[PDB]
RNA sequence: CCGGGCACUCUAACGGGACUGCCCGCGAAAGCGGGAGGAAGGAGGGGACGACGUCUGGUCAGCAUGGCCCUUACGGCCUGGGCGACACACGUGCUACAAUGCCCACUACAAAGCGAUGCCACCCGGCAACGGGGAGCUAAUCGCAAAAAGGUGGGCCCAGUUCGGAUUGGGGUCUGCAACCCGACCCCAUGAAGCCGGAAUCGCUAGUAAUCGCGGAUCAGCCAUGCCGCGGUGAAUACG
RNA sequence: GCCCGGAUAGCUCAGUCGGUAGAGCAGGGGAUUGAAAAUCCCCGUGUCCUUGGUUCGAUUCCGAGUCCGGGCACC
RNA sequence: AAUUCUGA
C-alpha cells in the first residue's frame, strides 16, 4: 500500500435494521464466510435483548460500541536503537475496527456453552460499562496516557 | 482377498498329492508363496523359497489359512 | 444398576452407556435396544428392574464383550506366537502388521520417540 | 470428522458407499 | 570395510574441530588377519572433485593421511 | 408430458461499444484529480506472451549425439525378493483438539469435464460393500449424479465425551492368473495421543483469505490427503 | 544473669500518633527485543510469632508467655 | 553499539 492509499471497502445495509454498523459487527462473527450461521446467532441474541430489557437492541449498540472506543493506543516506532512505542490518536475510522474485534474476542471468551448468550450479555455488560471488551479498553489506555513522555513523537 | 477358490498353484497339489499316499519323505522346494496350505499336509515340511534360499519350515495343524509367504522372512534383523 | 461387569453409568441416556462396556459401540446398542422395546432416549437413573434383568438377557446372554472377548482376543496372539507366522512376529517385536509407512508415523505401536542419535554435519 | 469412516461426511469425502450411506 | 569383512571396531578418537570436516581419528579394529589387510592403505590419499566450500563451485584437491601401526 | 410457438433462458458465430470522446479543476504540453452520462473508465477483471544476459544450475535416466569402457556378458529371458526396509531426524500435506460443534431423519440451487469387451436408469437378494437381469446412450435428449456446507426438526449438554478416529481382533465383497510381504472398499468390536501447541515460520489487498463439495488426467484395481480445472457462501486491514 | 527492640506477601519493612490494613524486591499474564534485561500496564494470597485486659470492638494501647535481634557485666 | 568463507 505505497502508492495508493488503498480503499474503504463498502458496508452494505442491514437487511432488518439497516445499519451498515450492524453488518460490520456481524462480519466478525463470521468463520468461514457463513453469514447465515452468523447472523442467526446475532439476531438470537437481539431476542434475549428483548427477553432481559425493554431497551431495542440499537441503544445497547450505540453504547456498547462507543464506551469501547479508545480514545488513544500506543504505536511503535523507532529512531534508530529506540525501543519507543509511542502512544497517539486513534483514527474514526480504525476505532470502530478494534472494537468490534475486541467485543468478538471478548464474546468467545465468556463461559455460556451456547453462543447469542454471549453476545448478549458481552452487549449488555459493554453498555453498562462492565465488559471484558472494556477491560482490554482500559487495559490499553493505561499503556496510554502513561508514556505521555512520548509526546514529541506524533508520527 | 479371494472368494471362489484358493488359487493354489498346480504344481503344488500335483507334487504333494503323491506324497499323501503312505506319507513320503519330506524335501519339497518351492517357489509358490503365493498360495495356501490345505489341510491333510501336516508333517511334512516344504523348503519355501524367501527370495535369497530354501526355508525348512515345517508343518502343524494350528497354521492353516495361512500362505507360504507369510513364512518366508524377506529381510533381516527386524 | 450394575448392568454388566463392574459399570455403573448413570445420568445419560441408556443409549450410550452401553458403549462404555468392552464389547459394545452404537451398533449393538441401538441392536438390544430394538429387541427388548426399552426407548433409547431415557435413563439409567429410571428403569424397572425387568428391563435390566431383560437387558442382563439379550446382551450377557447373547456374545459372551470385555474379560470374556479379551480373552479370546489375546489367545488368538497367543497362537500367532506359536511357530512365528508374519503376523505372529512383528507382535512378538510390537510393530504394527498392515503394511504401513514405518519410516515416519508409527509411534502408536512403538515404544513414544526416543531421540537416540548422532550423525553428524560439521566437524574440523 | 472427514476420516470417520462410518457417517454421513465419512464417505463424501471418502468417495463410497455403505450401510452409512445407502444409494438414495 | 572393516564392518563388512566382518571385523570389529572400536573408536578410540574421534574429534571434530572449527567449520566442517574432522580433526583427528583414531579407531582400533579388531578380527584375525587385520593389520595385514588394512597395512597397504598407510600412505596420503588424494581426491579431486568440485569443492563444496566454495561459491564458484571450483574444481579442487584435497589431501589426508592415513597411518596404520598394529597393536603389539 | 402432447400438439403448437422463437418472445426469453441458453448454445456458437460474426459485430458494436470505452476513446480520457464529453463538463469542469491543474499544467506550457504530456498528464492527474473529481463529476456526470454509461453495463462497464483512466492498463475493467483474468490468461497467453516472459529482452541482451546470469547461475560451467539441472537434465546422457524422455530422445539424440561426441568421447571412454563390456560384449557368451556391464547384453537378452524367467519365478521370486527389493524400491514400501526404522532406535532416529527435516519438508509438504490430511484428519483433529470441538457447541459458530458432532451424530440422526427429510427436502431443495451450480459449474467444468467425462463415458461400447464404457459410463449404468430401474427391479429382486444381501443391513452393506457387492451379485444377478435388463432397458437407454455413438450422447445440449439416456446415464455417471446424491453436490456439501447450508434451510429444516429431534435427541446429546462440556465429561476426553454421541468430540476426535490411531491401533488391534473377527468376518466379507471386487479387479486381477496372483493382494504375506504390499492394494482399495464393507460390517462388528476396539476407541491411543491430542484441551490450539517453545524458539522460529507460511499465503493472500476482493469475490481475494477462509470454508464446502463436484470432474478429469494416469489406471484392471489403487495406497490420490498429490496435481490440473469447476463451482456454493463469502470477510478484516492498509495510517504510513 | 541485667538493660532494650522485634516476626504481617517467598524476602525486607512501614502503619487510626485506637475504627479504615500497606510499600520495595520475588512471582504470574500481557507488553516484549535482531537476543535477555532495561521500558511498560493488571491482579490472588493474612488474627502483624503473637498470650490477652480496657476500649464498642483492635494489625497499632497494658501484663505477660515462646522464640528471635542487639548491648552490659561477673565466672 | 555485533566475527569468519583457504587453495584451479
Ligand atoms: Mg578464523
Amino acid at each position: 500500500a505505497r502508492r495508493r492509499r488503498a480503499e474503504v471497502r463498502q458496508l452494505q445495509p442491514d437487511l432488518v435494521y439497516g445499519d451498515v454498523l450492524v453488518t460490520a459487527f456481524i462480519n466478525k462473527i463470521m468463520r468461514d464466510g457463513k453469514k447465515n450461521l452468523a447472523a442467526r446467532i446475532f439476531y438470537d441474541a437481539c431476542k434475549i435483548i428483548q427477553e432481559k430489557t425493554g431497551q431495542e437492541p440499537l441503544k445497547v449498540f450505540k453504547q456498547a460500541v462507543e464506551n469501547v472506543k479508545p480514545r488513544m493506543e500506543v504505536r511503535s516506532r523507532r529512531v534508530g536503537g529506540a525501543n519507543y512505542q509511542v502512544p497517539m490518536e486513534v483514527s474514526p475510522r480504525r476505532q470502530q475496527s478494534l472494537a468490534l474485534r475486541w467485543l468478538v474476542q471478548a464474546a468467545n471468551q465468556r463461559p455460556e456453552r451456547r453462543a447469542a448468550v454471549r453476545i448478549a450479555h458481552e452487549l449488555m455488560d459493554a453498555a453498562e460499562g462492565k465488559g471484558g471488551a472494556v477491560k482490554k479498553k482500559e487495559d490499553v489506555e493505561r499503556m496510554a496516557e502513561a508514556n505521555r513522555a512520548y509526546a514529541h513523537y506524533r508520527w | 482377498s479371494l472368494k471362489k477358490g484358493v488359487f493354489v498353484d498346480d504344481h503344488l497339489l500335483e507334487k504333494v498329492l503323491e506324497l499323501n499316499a503312505k506319507g513320503e519323505k519330506r524335501l519339497i522346494k518351492t517357489w509358490s508363496r503365493r498360495s495356501t496350505i490345505v489341510p491333510e499336509m501336516v508333517g511334512h515340511t516344504i523348503a519355501v523359497y524367501n527370495g535369497k534360499q530354501h526355508v525348512p519350515v515345517y508343518i502343524t495343524e494350528n497354521m492353516v489359512g495361512h500362505k507360504l509367504g507369510e513364512f518366508a522372512p524377506t529381510r533381516t534383523y527386524r | 444398576a450394575r448392568i454388566a461387569g463392574v459399570e455403573i453409568p448413570r445420568n445419560k441416556r441408556v443409549d450410550v452407556a452401553l458403549t462404555y462396556i468392552y464389547g459394545i459401540g452404537k451398533a449393538r446398542a441401538k441392536e438390544a435396544l430394538e429387541k427388548t422395546g426399552i426407548n433409547p432416549a431415557t435413563r439409567v437413573k429410571d428403569l424397572t428392574e425387568a428391563e435390566v434383568v431383560r437387558l442382563r438377557e439379550y446382551v450377557e446372554n447373547t456374545w459372551k464383550l470385555e474379560g470374556e472377548l479379551r480373552a479370546e482376543v489375546a489367545a488368538n496372539i497367543k497362537r500367532l506366537m506359536d511357530i512365528g507366522c508374519y503376523r505372529g512376529l512383528r507382535h512378538r517385536r510390537g510393530l504394527p502388521v498392515r503394511g504401513q509407512r514405518t519410516r515416519t508415523n508409527a509411534r502408536t505401536r512403538k515404544g513414544p520417540r526416543k531421540t537416540v542419535a548422532g550423525k553428524k554435519k560439521a566437524p574440523r | 470428522g472427514k476420516g470417520d469412516r462410518r457417517t454421513r461426511r465419512g464417505k463424501i469425502w471418502r468417495g463410497t458407499y455403505g450401510k452409512y450411506r445407502p444409494r438414495k | 570395510f572393516a564392518e563388512r569383512q566382518g571385523f570389529q571396531v572400536e573408536v578410540v578418537d574421534l574429534t571434530p574441530g572449527p567449520e566442517a570436516g574432522i580433526d583427528y581419528a583414531q579407531i582400533l579394529v579388531k578380527g584375525e588377519n587385520a593389520y595385514g589387510l588394512l597395512s597397504p592403505e598407510a600412505g596420503v590419499h588424494r581426491l579431486v572433485r568440485p569443492s563444496p566450500f566454495d561459491a564458484s563451485g571450483r574444481r579442487h584437491t584435497s589431501f589426508a593421511g592415513v597411518e596404520v601401526i598394529p597393536e603389539v
